[PDB]
């Protein structure tokens, strides 16, 4: 009901992001949905000493038959002052990672109730562009708690608390944690008794209340089962002197991870020029190092430890046939998860789709495990990926990205 | 009186920690004095400006400038300190439409405002930075102090703001008037429908009607411009559009200034001028800027612009965007990176057409030019239209299957069919995915001595073929490009080539059909002569038999 002051970070001004060409169907469909938030004050028309800008578009979140408008707020977010003025953070929850059902719920309609501090609302500014600039773009600001801004669910942290006093102390085994516009909600129930727990929830916050409109929707994950990839090395009764090759060069990348590995006597049955199919049979001191570097590397890689002062980096490449692999980590070598995906879904003829949904997966576990997003390294082409990734995002956040133009010598070794 | 609506003002202010400015005023003329003495007064008479105290301590210079050819002076404030201290505005002009996206029209009529461009009130706040002097006579008494109540001209927030005011006023108009359009443009409204010319003229006069409500008069004797309009470079007909018209000059000598005019008419040109190039043409402006320096043409250069004539030797026109119907893309290869493409509806009636260059870099293929072109022209069409057009491209369909499943990065393109006009694109070779049996394998290296820049380059292989090449002035990564290139050159047509150049590999893997490096290129040449080419990677200095042979024969 009281504006809570926010202030940008000094020596600090406004976003003035360009707002990216939107398709007709995208524009129609925020002319209806600016139409409606105005009339229900949440937006209001602003003139032209506003010369800040945010870029808006629109999605269809996973199974659903409306569109969500999505600010991109990335530019504001970094810009705006840090948040612990009663939170010096809200320590990230490490059983969330570890329940047998966690399902995302969208609450960030809840956000639309608070005010926005007047003196921070033109910092909001989006434009609303027309095909072909025929007309003026419309021109807005909120005046409430705006989606998508970092900090939205810090001034809201004090009242989505009191919202389920209740359920969590009727449920005080249940894990919620809320990232962004996500409230991610964790039982060990078996899935129809998670259900019904997770209806429970949804039913607090239509009470308070008094209408969301894409509340009702639930994303199901199973962190419980979440596979990582191990380096693993090949079994076979006959080797081909290319397949030594393969193996010398997997273990010496693997070597820069583990120290202990050696490859010194598989080396050795490499010494002739010989034929590459030709098959070599392994002497004793090669198979002895070999089953040596096989138990190294079922152990943890040495030092690796999580630092919340750092960025998360993430790297993915595409292995052919649906299936990309990916690593995440903040120093070289030191990964905190390795993972692969093939069931990229309604893509098997679009590389630039599946990608995007390896992304949204991969920011996905990032916010389970660690309460934060990645910074993606992906093999893509900038223009390529600038061009299609919105028409396939369905997620209510946005990471941040850059492009990788060399092809990586490693991508054989996470095959 | 009939009472008018007001205008709201849009509040207005400095740059945080500036103040307003206080420039001193120039002395003029006696004859400059008396004239802007009676040009204020009249100003003064009509609102735009007024009378103030010695307590405003702001000040812009005004100057008095005679119309050319008349007894005439005009007033002259230079804001440019004010400017320089004003905020930044919203500019809703950060993009102009293109005409290809426009819809035909019957009628196009053109109302002037100019009474209420000089007629929206200022920020009564930010009035007094506005303050200038007119110099007394003799400067025997005080200059006389002005500052402005509506916007000014040459002020840094005038065009944001009227424009902005004026879309204001006319939204509900638009809103309740779904079968016209109106565009603002200076000081001039178009209204365009197609309407029978009755209805028509009843929607103008009822903008009229419309615009008095905020006191918005517009001149009676209807407008001097009928189509067809000059604007913004292009002609606007009723149901066509062209760029205005280009001549190339004939010259014996050409400046490096002309090529930049030369080039800048083919650029504006190639939207509607199916084929222009200009590569040759903006190959003589590498790296120099000196404007007047003379450049002989290439006979390349000279060939471009020879074509470029015959394109440009009658008048080509674009038809306006039908939104009913599929639009519809198709691009052609040029040569040297450059290609071209036409969006049309109709066949052989193009809404616009355009060109692409390859970008800068150390090497490139066909496909990935042609990827680069379709991203670009589909947020051009965006922009334009809203909507991606459907591609007609010169690739097989098992070619771009091929590509997309094997290349390492992802890519896309959208909906698109095969055209089948040559040059087409096409994969020149692709690598093998395992070792070939019954195919020699050569195990390649080289390395050079940073300090004499003396190396070797060479292979040996498991028949016994073995070959080692003294180098002079080269270095460790041309020459594990030479030993790739001396092991195809010797090889039969399947061949399994074994290196430890993590450079080599990484060019390769980029699958390059043309480079900047002579060496890349003559590896290229190479690969397509071959039937099968594996290339394995090993790491250095690791005993990897024949490569730690070939690593001692040629670091020697
Ligand atoms: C951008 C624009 C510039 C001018 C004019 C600027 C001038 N100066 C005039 C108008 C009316 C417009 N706006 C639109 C919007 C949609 N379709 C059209 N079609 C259209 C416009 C002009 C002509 C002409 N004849 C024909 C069709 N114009
Ligand atoms: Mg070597």
């Amino acid at each position: 009901i009281e504006t809570v002051p926010v202030k940008l970070k000094p020596g600090m001004d406004g976003p003035k992001v360009k707002q990216w060409p939107l398709t007709e169907e995208k524009i129609k469909a925020l002319v209806e949905i600016c139409t409606e938030m105005e009339k229900e004050g949440k937006i209001s028309k602003i003139g032209p000493e506003n010369p800040y800008n945010t870029p808006v578009f629109a999605i269809k979140k996973k199974d659903s038959t409306k569109w969500r408008k999505l600010v991109d707020f990335r530019e504001l977010n970094k810009r705006t002052q840090d948040f612990w003025e009663v939170q010096l953070g809200i320590p990230h929850p490490a059983g969330l990672k570890k329940k047998k059902s966690v399902t995302v719920l969208d609450v960030g309609d809840a956000y639309f109730s608070v005010p926005l501090d007047e003196d921070f609302r033109k910092y909001t500014a989006f434009t609303i562009p027309s095909i072909n600039n025929e007309t003026p773009g419309i021109r807005y600001q909120y005046n409430v708690l705006p989606q998508g801004w970092k900090g939205s669910p810090a001034i809201f942290q004090s009242s989505m608390t009191k919202i389920l006093e209740p359920f969590k102390k009727q449920n005080p085994d249940i894990v919620i944690y809320q990232y962004m516009d996500d409230l991610y909600v964790g039982s060990d129930l078996e899935i129809g008794q998670h259900r019904t727990k997770i209806e429970e929830l949804r039913q607090h916050l239509l009470r308070w209340g008094l209408e969301p409109p894409f509340l009702w929707m639930g994303y199901e994950l199973h962190p419980d089962k979440w596979t990582v990839q191990p380096i693993v090395l090949p079994e076979k009764d006959s080797w081909t002197v290319n397949d030594i090759q393969k193996l010398v060069g997997k273990l010496n990348w693997a070597s820069q991870i583990y120290p202990g590995i050696k490859v010194r006597q598989l080396s050795k049955l490499l010494r002739g020029t010989k034929a590459l199919t030709e098959v070599i049979p392994l002497t004793e001191e090669a198979e002895l190092e070999l089953a040596e570097n096989r138990e190294i590397l079922k152990e943890p890689v040495h030092g690796v430890y999580y630092d919340p002062s750092k960025d998360l980096i993430a790297e993915i490449q595409k292995q052919g046939q649906g299936q990309w692999t990916y690593q995440i980590y903040q120093e070289p070598f030191k990964n905190l998860k390795t993972g692969k995906y093939a069931r990229m879904r309604g893509a098997h003829t679009n590389d630039v789709k599946q990608l995007t949904e390896a992304v949204q997966k991969i920011t996905t576990e990032s916010i389970v495990i660690w309460g934060k997003t990645p910074k993606f390294k992906l093999p893509i082409q900038k223009e390529t990926w600038e061009t299609w990734w919105t028409e396939y995002w369905q997620a209510t956040w946005i990471p941040e990205w850059e492009f990788v133009n060399t092809p990586p010598l490693v991508k054989l070794w996470y095959q | 009186m009939v009472p008018i609506s007001p205008i709201e003002t849009v509040p207005v202010k400095l740059k945080p920690g500036m103040d307003g400015p206080k420039v001193k005023q120039w002395p003029l003329t006696e004859e400059k004095i008396k004239a802007l003495v009676e040009i204020c007064t009249e100003m003064e008479k009509e609102g735009k400006i007024s009378k103030i105290g010695p307590e405003n301590p702001y000040n812009t210079p005004v100057f008095a400038i005679k119309k050319k050819d008349s007894t005439k002076w005009r007033k002259l404030v230079d804001f440019r300190e004010l400017n320089k201290r004003t905020q930044d505005f919203w500019e809703v002009q950060l993009g102009i439409p293109h005409p290809a996206g426009l819809k035909k029209k019957k009628s196009v009529t053109v109302l002037d405002v100019g009474d209420a461009y000089f007629s929206v009130p200022l920020d009564e706040d930010f009035r007094k930075y506005t303050a200038f002097t007119i110099p007394s006579i003799n400067n025997e008494t005080p200059g006389i102090r002005y500052q402005y109540n509506v916007l000014p001209q040459g002020w840094k927030g005038s065009p944001a703001i009227f424009q902005s005011s004026m879309t204001k006023i006319l939204e509900p108009f638009a809103a309740q008037n779904p079968d016209i359009v109106i565009y603002q443009y200076m000081d001039d409204l178009y209204v365009g429908s197609d309407l029978e010319i009755g209805q028509h003229r009843t929607k103008i006069e009822e903008l009229r009607q419309h615009l008095l409500r905020w006191g918005l008069t517009t001149p009676d004797k209807k407008h001097q411009k009928e189509p067809p309009f000059l604007w913004m470079g292009y002609e606007l007909h009723p149901d066509k559009w062209t760029v205005q018209p280009i001549v190339l000059p004939e010259k014996d000598s050409w400046t490096v200034n002309d090529i930049q005019k030369l080039v800048g008419k083919l650029n504006w040109a190639s939207q509607i001028y199916p084929g222009i190039k200009v590569r040759q043409l903006s190959k003589l402006l590498r790296g120099t800027k000196a404007l007047t320096e003379v450049i002989p043409l290439t006979e390349e250069a000279e060939l471009e612009l020879a074509e470029n004539r015959e394109i440009l030797k009658e008048p080509v026109h674009g038809v306006y965007y039908d939104p009913s119907k599929d639009l519809i893309a198709e691009i052609q290869k040029q040569g040297q990176g450059q290609w071209t493409y036409q969006i049309y509806q109709e066949p052989f009636k193009n809404l616009k057409t355009g060109k692409y260059a390859r970008m800068r870099g150390a090497h490139t293929n066909d496909v990935k030019q042609l990827t680069e072109a379709v991203q670009k022209i589909t947020t051009e069409s965006i922009v334009i239209w809203g909507k991606t057009p459907k591609f007609k491209l010169p690739i097989q369909k098992e070619t771009w299957e091929t590509w997309w499943t094997e290349y390492w990065q992802a890519t896309w393109i959208p909906e698109w069919e095969f055209v089948n006009t040559p040059p087409l694109v096409k994969l020149w070779y692709q690598l093998e995915k395992e070792p070939i049996v019954g195919a020699e394998t050569f195990y390649v290296d080289g390395a050079a001595n940073r300090e004499t820049k003396l190396g070797k380059a060479g292979y040996v292989t498991n028949k016994g073929r073995q070959k080692v090449v003294p180098l002079t002035n080269t270095t460790n990564q041309k020459t594990e490009l030479q030993a790739i290139y001396l092991a195809l050159q010797d090889s039969g047509l399947e061949v399994n080539i074994v290196t430890d150049s993590q450079y080599a590999l990484g060019i390769i893997q980029a699958q390059p059909d043309k480079s900047e490096s002579e060496l890349v290129n003559q590896i290229i040449e190479q690969l397509i002569k071959k039937e099968k080419v594996y290339l394995a990677w090993v790491p250095a200095h690791k005993g990897i038999g024949g490569n730690e042979q070939v690593d001692k024969l040629v670091s020697a």
